[PDB]
């Protein structure tokens, strides 16, 4: 009732998102910097074959083995050229639980980062933002935390088993009629792994002569899992829907790529969250798209699923949409309740084909029982303090993104969605950003090239409702002075209050 | 070419429903709910019995020590991660268990996965690429068959157990070596076996395989995640029972699900093999890291495995006289080795179909719940597995079973057997 | 003014020196001179 | 590739070579874009029709492993916005290079036959022929 | 002024428009 579409998606609030086009003048020294680079890693492979030091790699047995190559000289000239010059900003170990306040190991290098060594001292209080930890679920003292934790644990260590023999505990049922109840569906199936969510059940539900219609920038167990199937793969751009419109309605019309025979049928695959940009996924575009063409949809959300909407249910609720529109709804218990495993999420008719025909089922162990109650006493926290902390992290993602706007950086996203990336377009701030940080006592997450393009170096600012606005100030302040540092405070656009 | 008048009529077009309409009769369809903890004395489905199709090998699952020291880690650390190891996401276990794995196993260096199917499917194909060759025993599990299809190479698969046939077929490709050389000297060749077949409990003789890996240049994938904490001396799986160098070996994988009775995997070999899956390791980097509690749970069970080292001759002698029980049952045959804690209880004569085989077994193990015996049979994908095996009942014998208890489970299986064949 | 450790810093992040070491920063420092100071002679001459 | 943001990149890599070649002490003779032209065609040629495969792994399972940045880039199509800049920009340094070196018949040879090297291979008629 | 030049140049400039036309 307030945008309506050449679709029929109609919006019911303000869609603001808004991404900026690289400046022209920082667009050309990028390459000046990743050229360097390149330049300078040849030498260090000109100068591999004296090797009078070769010391800080490993080598093959020689004397045994030694017969072929193993690894491509080109593959990996990456990953010893312009990744071990920086590694020190990425395995940071932690000593303590992550909320809000982390304590750090201390690690230092003399061989230029080939090796390392901890001295022994470690950072006390250093606010991380690199943690997901959205509803702050992440404690040690709690009492949804504390009872189910440790009644649980008694229970047992873990289960030795697989879900048709005798992995099936008292405690997998009373979760799947939770889980079917929180969403708003049938039924649900609870797994063990996200990452073998994704990549066990789409073999099961595509098959041989069907076609999947994936995104631009998916993660890497959807596109893993939809090359275990068989199915042809398509890709369009990044929430294009003229680019969906047009790349599914060539499907139809023109049938397989050999014959012309037609599909068996057509799924789509879509995101929530997507991190690595911060956008949300034009929803009520894609369900206003499907019914015109009898696709279907596998909505997945796992960096949504506590985090948007009034009550923190999904993009769904997000939208104004009931959960009969999507089928095989994906999601994972490690973002927002804080515990590892994942869910499927559809009608009994699916469901008894999963429980059934999935590989994770019949092959791979399940769930464990102290990671399962602490799922079964914090999503009853939710539904009753459980609308506070659903308050306050949409408080803190319109406070902190819009301050950090009007300072000049650069923020691609959606002006509701909790992951801030911030833009550091060279490879040099890279390894600088997350080392002068440390200095100034607060952690974050900069990723460089291999996820992105070449480009597109960013860092990630993942908030949670465990920040108070005293931690918050201490962080705005903070990179407000390492932003002038090195100059990253570029944007033609400064919305000055 | 098809006017726009034209295309739309043409969308008119049905597609299938996603699922197939599952029938009322099937095979696992109705799961066994379990109360309580799976214990040695189980209830399952509102029955107690002694149960034989759990997989821990050692105890250690419901263990006063163990559970001891998981405790102590969920009160400093909380349930979970919140990222995926490479992003504030190790922590002390973490880095303590991989050098506490490595050092058990006199290796270079190890490193985990958080789950037990995702470390072998993402390992094979971090080497193994679209131009290479793989010789697979046949008898290989299903994680394994996932990373061979993952890795885009041409695959080739010997018969069961046998060294003529994989001689055989290592020749045929040192005759296309000579007819293109020119591209026959950028194609690594690779060897993946088991160290103990889940499937069919049997070893494989790798004395005689080990020095066939010199002769070719092909190199060797072990994958013991059944026979890590129970063949050899110092349960140090089949490497010790053989007596061979570890460095003859490329890589080793288990999982820390059913010796150590835990969740997770590992893998350990060589630094120069090891350091490459941190960054190409699909389910390491693309996945949060193991849970902190269960990291603490997997350093004392592998305490306790070495404070006594006797406790593996328990578990020989255990799965010894199991195996001579079970021999005069008419109508079905026994299938594996002496060692081999898994052995399958096969049809001996079948009918001449799967469906009326499957519910045929079971009978005999819906019958043996009423007693104090507690049995599974093998369930397996008919449709994707490669080479699916004949249905048959799956055996598992632990340490906390008594000399009473097995032939009180031998001589009911033996009576219940006639009963319904 | 001793701020210009600040625009020899600019000099280090806009290219790649920064993350480059101590005796191999110098061989990119030598030629860049090198390449210049061949073009002040020039600029007396033609 | 940023359409705008890589072209002119390239445009002024070119530019800097020209003058970095340019105003040598030793040999100010207007021979210099001859040695433009010289050292150009034989970069292009090595960095975009000799060195094969990717440099980084894990792209599709070693796919293009048996592939030259001319061949894998832009998916294979024949005539994209890219395709034709890379092979226009070759021949317009060859207009460049005869205004200046008057038409030399010893500098013809040297021009031409390296104008060969580049412009055969980028021809749409040839694609897997190592 | 080319000798044998402008033969080889004609060929060129119409190379071009051929190949820019697709
Ligand atoms: C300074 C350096 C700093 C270093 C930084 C280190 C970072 C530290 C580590 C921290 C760990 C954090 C982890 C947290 C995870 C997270 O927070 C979200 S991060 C998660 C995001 N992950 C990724 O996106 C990696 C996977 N994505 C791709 O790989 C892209 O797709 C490419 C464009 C690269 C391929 O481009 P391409 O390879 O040129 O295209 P192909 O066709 O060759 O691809 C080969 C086959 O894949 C298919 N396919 C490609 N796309 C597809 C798609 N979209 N949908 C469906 N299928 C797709 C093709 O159809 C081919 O099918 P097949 O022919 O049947 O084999
Ligand atoms: C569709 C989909 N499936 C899986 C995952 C991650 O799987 P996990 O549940 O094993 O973390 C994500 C988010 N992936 C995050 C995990 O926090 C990452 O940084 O890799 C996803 O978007």
């Amino acid at each position: 009732i307030h945008h309506v579409t050449q679709n029929g998606g109609l919006y019911k609030r303000p869609f603001n998102e808004a991404f900026e086009e690289t400046p022209m003048l920082v667009a050309v020294l990028t390459y000046v910097g990743y050229g360097v680079l390149t330049l300078f890693g040849y030498l260090r492979d000109f100068l591999r074959y004296w090797r009078i030091e070769k010391c800080h790699h490993a080598t093959e047995r020689e004397e045994q083995k030694d017969f072929v190559s193993l690894y491509q000289d080109f593959e990996n000239f990456y990953t010893r050229n312009l990744y071990m010059r920086i590694r020190d900003n990425w395995n940071r170990p932690i000593c303590s639980v992550p909320g809000a306040r982390v304590d750090i190991m201390e690690r230092q290098s003399h061989d230029y980062n080939w090796s390392f060594k901890y001295t022994g001292n470690i950072i006390k209080g250093v606010i991380n933002m690199g943690s997901y930890n959205y509803l702050g679920f992440a404690r040690n003292t709690g009492s949804c935390q504390e009872a189910a934790a440790k009644v649980l644990e008694e229970y047992g260590a873990g289960v030795c088993s697989t879900r048709q023999e005798i992995g099936n505990l008292d405690k997998h049922e009373e979760l799947e009629e939770l889980v079917a109840r929180f969403l708003g569906v049938e039924a649900a199936m609870a797994y063990g792994m996200g990452f073998a969510t994704n990549s066990m059940n789409i073999p099961a539900l595509v098959g041989k002569g069907c076609l999947i219609l994936s995104d631009e920038l998916n993660h890497a167990s959807l596109v893993l899992g939809a090359r275990l199937s068989g199915a042809t793969i398509r890709i369009f751009k990044h929430n294009n829907m003229q680019s969906l419109e047009k790349l599914l309605k060539d499907a139809i019309v023109y049938g397989q790529p050999r014959t012309r025979r037609p599909w068996k049928k057509i799924l789509i695959l879509v995101e929530g969250i997507y991190s690595m940009e911060g956008s949300i996924v034009r929803l009520p575009e894609v369900i206003a798209l499907k019914k015109k063409y009898k696709a279907y949809l596998y909505l997945d959300e796992a960096h949504s699923i506590g985090a948007l909407g009034p009550t923190g249910r999904g993009v769904v609720e997000y939208f104004g949409l009931d959960p009969e529109d999507v089928d095989v709804m994906m999601g994972t218990f490690t973002k927002s309740f804080g515990a590892s495993g994942g869910y499927i999420g559809g009608k009994k008719e699916l469901i008894d084909y999963l429980r059934t025909h999935s590989h994770s089922a019949v092959y791979a162990t399940s769930l464990s029982p102290p990671v399962v109650e602490q799922i079964i006493t914090s999503m009853k926290c939710i539904m009753g303090l459980g609308k506070e902390c659903v308050q306050q992290l949409a408080e803190n993602t319109r406070y902190f993104r819009r301050r950090l706007k009007e300072m000049g950086f650069i923020i691609y996203g959606n002006e509701d969605s909790p992951v801030v990336p911030l833009m550091l377009y060279m490879p040099a701030k890279i390894g600088a950003f997350g080392r002068e940080m440390l200095k100034r006592n607060i952690g974050v997450v900069v990723v460089g090239f291999p996820a992105t393009p070449i480009i597109e170096s960013r860092a990630r600012f993942c908030l949670s409702a465990a920040h108070t606005k005293e931690i918050l100030d201490t962080a705005l302040k903070e990179i407000d002075e390492v932003g002038d540092l090195l100059q990253l405070k570029y944007s033609r656009h400064r919305l000055v209050p | 070419l098809t006017v726009k008048e034209k295309e739309e009529l043409i969308e008119e077009w049905q597609p299938e429903p996603l699922v197939p309409p599952v029938p009322k009769d099937h095979p696992a369809l109705n799961y066994n709910i379990v109360s309580g903890p799976p214990s040695h004395k189980t209830v399952v489905n509102g029955k107690e019995c002694i149960n034989f199709a759990s997989f821990n090998f050692l105890g250690l699952l419901d263990n006063p020590r163990v559970k001891a020291a998981a405790l102590a880690s969920l009160k400093k650390y909380g349930v979970g991660t919140c990222g995926p190891r490479g992003f504030y996401g190790t922590f002390d276990v973490h880095l303590d268990l991989e050098d506490r794995l490595a050092k058990f196993m006199k290796t270079e260096e190890a490193i985990i996965y958080s789950y037990g199917f995702a470390t072998i499917a993402s390992a094979i194909p971090a080497y193994s690429k679209r131009g290479d060759i793989v010789f697979v025993d046949r008898a290989a599990c299903f994680a394994i068959q996932k990373g061979l299809q993952a890795s885009r190479s041409d695959i080739k698969l010997f018969k069961h157990n046998d060294m003529a046939d994989l001689e055989r077929l290592l020749k045929e490709q040192e005759i296309e070596d000579q007819k293109n050389p020119r591209k026959a000297r950028v194609t690594r060749r690779f060897i993946v076996v088991e160290g103990l077949y889940m499937n069919t409990g049997t070893i494989c003789p790798l004395p005689e395989l080990v020095k066939l890996k010199y002769k070719y240049k092909a190199r060797i994938f072990l994958e013991e995640s059944l026979s890590f904490g129970v063949l050899g001396e110092h349960g140090r799986g089949v490497t010790e029972h053989y007596g061979i160098n570890i460095d003859d070996i490329d890589l080793i994988s288990a999982n820390m699900e059913n010796a150590l009775a835990s969740i997770g995997g590992f893998c350990c070999g060589r630094s120069f093999v090891i350091d490459h899956q941190r960054l190409s390791g699909q389910g390491y980097c693309f996945s949060a890291s193991l849970p902190p509690l269960l990291a603490a749970a997997a350093i004392e069970a592998l305490n306790i495995m070495e404070e006594n080292p006797g406790i593996f001759a328990v578990l020989k002698e255990k799965c010894g006289q199991i195996h001579k029980a079970l021999q005069g049952i008419s109508g079905l045959k026994v299938v594996g080795e002496s060692l081999s804690p898994a052995f399958h209880l096969q049809l001996e004569e079948s009918t001449g179909s799967r469906e009326q085989d499957v519910r045929l077994l079971q009978e005999i193990v819906d019958q043996c719940m009423n007693r104090s015996i507690a049995l599974t049979q093998a369930r397996y994908l008919e449709k994707e597995e490669k080479c699916l095996p004949p249905p048959s009942i799956r055996v598992v014998v632990t340490v906390e079973q008594t000399e009473e208890e097995l032939e009180r489970a031998a001589s009911t299986i033996k009576e219940v057997a006639q009963a319904v064949l | 003014w001793k701020q210009m450790s600040w625009f020899y810093y600019q000099y280090l992040l806009v290219t790649a020196l920064y993350m480059l070491e101590p005796w191999e920063r110098t061989v990119f420092n030598s030629m860049l001179v090198s390449i210049v100071g061949m073009a002040l002679y020039t600029g007396y001459v033609f | 590739m940023n359409s705008r943001g890589i072209w002119l990149s390239y445009v002024l890599a070119i530019g800097l070579l020209h003058i970095v070649l340019l105003s040598i002490p030793f040999v100010s003779v207007p021979v210099v874009w001859t040695l433009t032209n010289l050292i150009h065609n034989m970069g292009m040629y090595i960095f975009l029709h000799t060195v094969k495969g990717t440099p980084f792994e894990t792209p599709d399972q070693g796919k293009a492993r048996l592939l030259t940045h001319w061949e894998q880039m832009d998916y294979g199509v024949q005539f994209t916005a890219s395709r034709k800049f890379l092979t226009i920009t070759p021949i317009v340094l060859y207009f460049l290079t005869s205004f200046y070196t008057k038409y030399d018949q010893i500098h013809f040879v040297l021009n031409t036959v390296s104008l060969m090297s580049v412009l055969i291979p980028k021809l749409p008629q040839l694609h897997g022929v190592r």
